[PDB]
């Protein structure tokens, strides 16, 4: 279902700041020892609105943060590294059978 | 009264052989542990072993492991120390110790130790290890 | 376990006041007992568990300590206490004995 | 479900003999989940031998049982006149508790 | 030395709830099997069921439709109730610790420490 | 479970997996993305007075710390030094990995003491302390962080530095100052822009009205201004 | 197959303490800061004996500590907890193809 | 491999993934369990002399940590901090993520001194050392722990402390100590219940019959009791 | 395809070193206590040539060896040890659909 | 992304999942392995004066770790201690789980001193450096380690020490020392094998040719041998 945003306000432009995905190994820039350093090796980008997925984003976070919450408190983990991987096997045993 | 008091000295052969008489009056012989410590005859006094009063451990100092051993008879009220393989190291002044040591027995019917220190010494014999 | 007396030889007139400081290699926390050999004669005990006289020992020999350094305090010095002082190890076996301090009263 | 007939119904016998009181289950078990009681007349009873070998503490020496299939004794050697009373079979499995009617002991 | 005391009603009224009382002294009940047992005068012994500090309870078939346990934490309190009585369940009851075991002594579900127990009647 | 989304047609739907959404392809673990958003968008109050009411301290309770892979572009990220009255640290040293929040416009560094009564610092309304791509549940000492929450995702296909100090930080009376060098400061009043307080120091750096001797120095401001 | 047990004694009852696997957010509960301690996230429960799970399962603990030692010493981890995971993506890939 | 477990109208089978039991179907990582089962289940002996035996002295090799997710009540929880005789701790430090067994019913806390030959304690049968869902392979220093060892599933669809002391930890000739207080204590025979232990604190400070002196106390007990 | 190897000098046969990926539990070994040592848990073989899988192989490395740092630029572990796991579920979410 | 190999009828071939090659079944998680090869294979200069111009200082940039399953056995396996002129350490302390490289022929254990004008020791050409089956890209102190990379595929269905000593280490200008022992040694020149100094220790215990002083003793070697 489509989430209807609650909160009373809601920034509808993002402006992201991510690693470098996948990048071109230009000449020697991808040898750590030729690296940038640590400031250096992001790209960024903005988000124009496309029919509320900001808002309707940023509802979705709230909603996730109890059970993130309640999940963490069960774990002994100090840093859980496999969320993605567990719901990726989560899909794959829900769709197999 | 309490009466703690060195016998069995003399000059034995180096390798040779020797049992120590501490005689035992005026305690419980057969409740407290004893004592031996050696002074070298010009220098300071170190420790040497012990036994408890159970006779459950008989505890040696570092020098004398596979040298000396330690009996002591109850009956007789008397320590022993029986001395094996001396070495001129042993010439030296012997001494056996009475521990500090209270009984209680009044919780109900079985006594105790108060585990202190060591109190009440002896006069002192000296060995000396040589052939003559 | 080792153990370190020191000072080593203290010499002082009848009245003055001795400390003497035993050290430990090791934790051991109280288990310390103070002799008191007159030369010639047998160690006799002065505090045992490094803070109780002996009965049959005068108020005058007193001292403290905690851990692994251990003190001994003579509040007032007597003639007859020309001896050489003793540690002794209390906790763990084997024993251990201090080198010895040997105290010399400067009499009359 | 399960049923324990207890064999003999009655022991009378001597001082310093000895008495061997079994139980036949109903049923195959194979559980070795047993326990042996004494109930003293107007007493509440008392674990002797559980688990078909483990004696109770507090219990003296001079008991014993055993039993692999389906009969699973109790044995008592050098029989004493304070063991006067009515003995009792147990089966514990399968969640359930289950007992049998008992075997009066008497100690001529 | 753990102490337990049955208590109740001695006289009953058939056809009623007959409640009764196991009261623990000296221990605690968290972790335990607590029993009830009946036994009528010159009878065998009969068991009626155990509950445990969880709250999940077990019944004896014969007693199954009749009976039901209940257990209090806070009172440190264990309690049996017999729905619709008769004459036929007078008789001397009890409560019965049946553990594992305690901490280095193995009992093997044994019963090893008991109430006194009570003789409870039904009778009009 | 922990509940998820789904991109469809640019429409954003939970990603029903109870009920399984069979008509949306998940082809490859790239489709998987966690982002992390600030609670700038949601509009909660930035200044600090209006921040360390949501903080607090809290002993018994063991801290967690789940990565992410994306985030908001930040416009405030907090720091914090805060000593215990005998002297020690309230707040824990940063175990290794954590590197500051990257992206920041505006660094609120805020030091100074306060009670500490527990061991951790946990947000009352259970958000993230957004660090280096790893979302965390308690402040480390010294390491720049801003606040948020973290939203799961299922794909189609410079700074400045301003210093405070606080005293008595974590109860309902703290006060607090701003820093123009290590003696010569002045106190805050709720109505000021922090545009105001640049004004201030390059102010206060053209007329010279700082320490000119070995004592503290706390202005007021004008109460007609 | 049905694992037989081998053990000399072997206890028909468990008591099974665990984290409570999902519980309704009351209030505020959920929020660490209002959260319980760590001695009471817990859970418990009594499992009575359904034909023998209990000493199978026990058996089957001891059956599965060899090979887990020498999973163990294969590994450079210190902490391993992903062997669910491995397990579910060797059953998927067995099932595939 | 490692083996694994399935549950079959309530009958535990071996999870042959070698000859696949198609009939199973595995449909969400929550049917997957890890369960931890103590060694008092299988009726091992539990007093602290029958235990000690079972401990033992390495070095040169790494220590290893596993996680579970369910675990047994216990009734005997165990906890170690024994001194090198140079004064050193025989034990290493518990890195963190380690907190103690939570649900015990009892806590041998067991101090004292041995040889302690080697770097690490293993246990000679090879089990685990049952910690806070956390089984591991040594014992830390300070933390209660449990003995047993860890079962793999797939499913279908307050305390009470006890101190002793210890001369001569590991080898076959280490003695036993009871502890009243740190002064007063009795000397442990094996016939003993920990029962007789709390009527026996309870005796000696009904009685009285403690340390009113600076010396340490061993009592034996009665031989014919 | 086939690689194509590009260095000047390339060794044709390999010794490897791993452990003992499975072992017979023989009597007590698999127990830490009596276990062998860090030195002795290892096993050994080589490799005779089958047509360049070697010099194959050490083309194989140096062409992965940017985009692992690549990738190990990009994430925020000390100790990456999920990077087949990941592939393995790269694999059955590209042949499921 | 990552590339990735795979064995057909004796032949290697990259693992296309970019174009699905369908015919390959990936049947279990054993299938998979990580290998580690050595740049001994490769045909780089092996020796010290050729060696530590490979590599290099940097700040700023945090270190990774990676594992692998196997790797080759090395003919060179390097160690290293290196002080800051201040006196204190150049490489970071290694963190637990690092053990050595465990399979060597030799050990080159180089100490010495240099500038090391930075945090880490990175690597020039980006290759890894091989630890116990952990590949990492920077040098812990003291931890023997080989040259190498790591390839990853799809699967079908002792030592002797030599010691050196270096100043001005890192730069263009480093001198190299043998060692005999503490006292004793003898110049490097790059004519020499490591048998040629094997029989040179061997020489100067027999000729006895050591010290007998209290300083420093460097030999050089004679220039027409
Ligand atoms: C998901 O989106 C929801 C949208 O509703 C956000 O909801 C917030 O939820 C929190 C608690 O869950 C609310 O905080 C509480 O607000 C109450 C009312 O707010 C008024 O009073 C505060 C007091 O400062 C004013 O600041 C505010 O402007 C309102 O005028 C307060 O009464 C509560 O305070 C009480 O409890 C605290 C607890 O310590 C005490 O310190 C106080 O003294 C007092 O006793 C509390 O502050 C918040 O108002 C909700 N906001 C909205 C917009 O609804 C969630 O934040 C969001 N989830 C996440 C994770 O971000
Ligand atoms: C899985 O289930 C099995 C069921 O068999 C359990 O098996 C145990 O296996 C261990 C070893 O693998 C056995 O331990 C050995 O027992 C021998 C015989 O036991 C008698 O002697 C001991 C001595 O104390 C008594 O306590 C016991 O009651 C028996 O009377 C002993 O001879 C062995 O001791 C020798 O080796 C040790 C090694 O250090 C020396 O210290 C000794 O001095 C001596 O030389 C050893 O103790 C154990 O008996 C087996 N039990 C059973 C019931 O068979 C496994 O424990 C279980 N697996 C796991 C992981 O729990
Ligand atoms: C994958 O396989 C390829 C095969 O080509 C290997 O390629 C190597 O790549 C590196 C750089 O990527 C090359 O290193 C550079 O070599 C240049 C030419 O080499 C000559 O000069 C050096 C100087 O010592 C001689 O040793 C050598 O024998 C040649 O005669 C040099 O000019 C470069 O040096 C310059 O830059 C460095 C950077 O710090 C400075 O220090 C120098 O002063 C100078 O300015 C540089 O050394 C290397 O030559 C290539 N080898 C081959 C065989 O092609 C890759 O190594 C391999 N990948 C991995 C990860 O192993
Ligand atoms: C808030 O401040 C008032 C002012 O005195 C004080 O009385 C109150 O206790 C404070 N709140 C808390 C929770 O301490
Ligand atoms: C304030 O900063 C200056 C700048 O270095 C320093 O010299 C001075 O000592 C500082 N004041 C105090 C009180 O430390
Ligand atoms: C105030 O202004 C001066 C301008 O030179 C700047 O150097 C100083 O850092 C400023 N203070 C703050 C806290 O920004
Ligand atoms: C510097 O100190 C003197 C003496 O106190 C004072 O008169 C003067 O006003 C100070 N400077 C400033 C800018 O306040
Ligand atoms: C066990 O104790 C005896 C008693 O003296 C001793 O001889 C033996 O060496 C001990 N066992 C071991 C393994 O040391
Ligand atoms: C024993 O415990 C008491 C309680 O605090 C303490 O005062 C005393 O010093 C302790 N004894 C020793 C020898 O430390
Ligand atoms: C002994 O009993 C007293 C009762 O007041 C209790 O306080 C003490 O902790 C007990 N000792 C032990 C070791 O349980
Ligand atoms: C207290 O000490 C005195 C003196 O030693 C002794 O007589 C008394 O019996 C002691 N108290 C107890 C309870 O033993
Ligand atoms: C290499 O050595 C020469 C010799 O003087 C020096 O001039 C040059 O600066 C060195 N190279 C570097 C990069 O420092
Ligand atoms: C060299 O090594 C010997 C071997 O122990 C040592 O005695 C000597 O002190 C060492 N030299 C220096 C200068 O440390
Ligand atoms: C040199 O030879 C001797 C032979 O006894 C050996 O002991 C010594 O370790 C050798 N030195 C080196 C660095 O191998
Ligand atoms: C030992 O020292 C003496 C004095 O310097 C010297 O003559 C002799 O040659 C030295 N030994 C050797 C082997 O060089």
């Amino acid at each position: 279902e489509v989430i209807v945003n609650a909160q009373p306000k809601c920034n509808p432009n993002l402006h992201f700041w991510t690693t470098q995905d996948e990048g071109a190994a230009i000449g020697l820039a991808w040898i750590p020892y030729f690296g940038p350093a640590a400031e250096g090796i992001y790209t960024e980008g903005l988000m124009h609105n496309q029919d509320g997925l900001i808002c309707g984003l940023r509802q979705l976070a709230n909603e996730t943060t109890q059970a993130l919450q309640l999940f963490l408190r069960a774990t002994t983990e100090l840093r859980t590294f496999s969320i993605l991987n567990r719901k990726a096997i989560d899909f794959l045993l829900q769709r197999w059978g | 009264q309490v009466q703690v008091e060195e016998s069995g000295g003399g000059v034995v052969q180096p390798g040779g052989s020797l049992r120590l008489s501490c005689a035992a009056s005026g305690f419980m012989f057969s409740n407290y542990g004893m004592h031996w410590v050696r002074q070298a005859p010009g220098k300071g006094l170190e420790w040497m072993a012990f036994i408890r009063y159970d006779d459950s451990k008989k505890f040696y100092a570092d020098s004398v492991k596979g040298r000396f051993t330690i009996s002591r008879d109850n009956s007789k009220n008397t320590l022993y120390l029986q001395m094996n393989s001396l070495r001129a190291e042993d010439t030296a002044l012997y001494y056996c110790a009475k521990e500090l040591l209270q009984v209680y027995t009044s919780a109900w019917g079985e006594g105790h130790s108060y585990y202190y220190a060591l109190d009440v010494w002896g006069l002192g014999t000296a060995v000396t290890v040589s052939s003559a | 376990i080792q153990m370190t007396q020191s000072p080593s030889s203290v010499s002082a007139s009848v009245g003055d006041r001795v400390t003497i400081t035993c050290r430990a290699s090791q934790d051991i926390s109280n288990w310390l007992a103070w002799y008191q050999q007159k030369p010639g004669k047998a160690p006799e005990l002065l505090i045992y568990t490094a803070s109780i006289l002996q009965s049959g020992v005068s108020s005058r020999f007193s001292g403290s300590g905690s851990g692994t350094d251990f003190t001994l305090t003579i509040s007032s010095l007597q003639p007859e206490d020309s001896a050489t002082y003793y540690c002794q190890q209390g906790k763990s076996f084997p024993y251990t004995f201090g080198q010895g301090t040997k105290l010399e009263i400067k009499r009359t | 479900e399960i049923v324990l007939t207890q064999s003999p119904g009655t022991l009378s016998l001597s001082p310093g003999e000895r008495a061997t009181l079994s139980c036949r289950a109903s049923q195959s078990v194979s559980s070795s989940y047993f326990a042996w009681y004494q109930q003293k007349p107007g007493q509440a009873p008392r674990l002797l031998i559980s688990g078909t070998s483990t004696r109770a503490p507090g219990i003296p020496d001079r008991f014993s049982g055993s039993g692999s299939g389906t009969d699973f004794t109790l044995t008592i050697s050098r029989l004493e006149p304070e063991d006067f009373a009515v003995y009792f079979c147990q089966q514990y499995g399968n969640s359930l508790y289950t007992f049998g009617q008992g075997t009066k002991l008497e100690i001529k | 030395q753990v102490q337990l005391q049955e208590s109740g009603p001695g006289l009953g009224k058939p056809s009623e709830t007959l409640s009764l009382s196991c009261t623990v002294s000296g221990a605690s009940i968290r972790g335990y099997f607590w029993n009830w047992i009946r036994q009528p005068p010159g009878k065998g012994l009969e068991w009626i069921g155990y509950i445990h500090s969880t709250g999940s309870t077990n019944y004896n078939p014969s007693l199954k439709s009749r009976v039901t346990i209940s257990v209090d934490t806070s009172k440190n309190q264990v309690s049996l109730n017999v729905n619709s009585v008769t004459a036929a369940d007078t008789a001397v009851y009890f409560c019965a610790r049946g553990a594992w075991n305690v901490a280095t002594v193995y009992y093997y579900y044994g019963m090893d420490v008991w109430g006194q127990g009570t003789l409870v009647t039904v009778s009009s | 479970s922990i509940p998820l989304g789904v991109i469809h047609n640019s429409t954003l739907q939970v990603s029903d997996v109870d009920k399984l959404v069979c008509r949306d392809k998940l082809s490859s673990t790239n489709q998987l993305r966690s982002v992390g958003l600030n609670l700038e968008g949601n509009g909660v109050a930035t200044d600090v007075p209006s921040v360390t009411k949501r903080w607090g301290f809290r002993s018994g309770v063991p801290p967690k710390v789940v990565n992410y892979e994306a985030g908001e572009w930040a416009e405030n990220c907090y720091n914090l030094e805060i000593k215990k009255p005998d002297g020690s640290e309230c707040l824990p040293a940063a175990p290794d990995g954590i590197r500051g929040f990257p992206r920041c416009r505006y660094v609120h560094k805020v030091s100074g003491t306060g009670p500490c009564a527990g061991d951790f610092a946990f947000h009352k309304e259970g958000a993230f302390f957004l660090y280096d791509r790893l979302a965390s549940t308690v402040i480390y000492r010294g390491t720049t962080f801003a606040e948020g929450v973290v939203a799961f995702l299922i794909l189609p296909q410079y700074s400045t530095t301003i210093r405070y100090q606080a005293t008595g930080f974590g109860t309902n009376e703290t006060e607090y100052l701003f820093e123009v060098d290590n003696l010569t400061y002045v106190q805050l009043e709720s109505r000021f822009t922090p545009q105001f307080l640049l004004q201030l120091n390059e102010t206060i750096y053209a007329s010279g009205k700082r320490s000119n001797t070995t004592g503290k120095l706390i202005w007021k401001v004008n109460p007609e201004i």
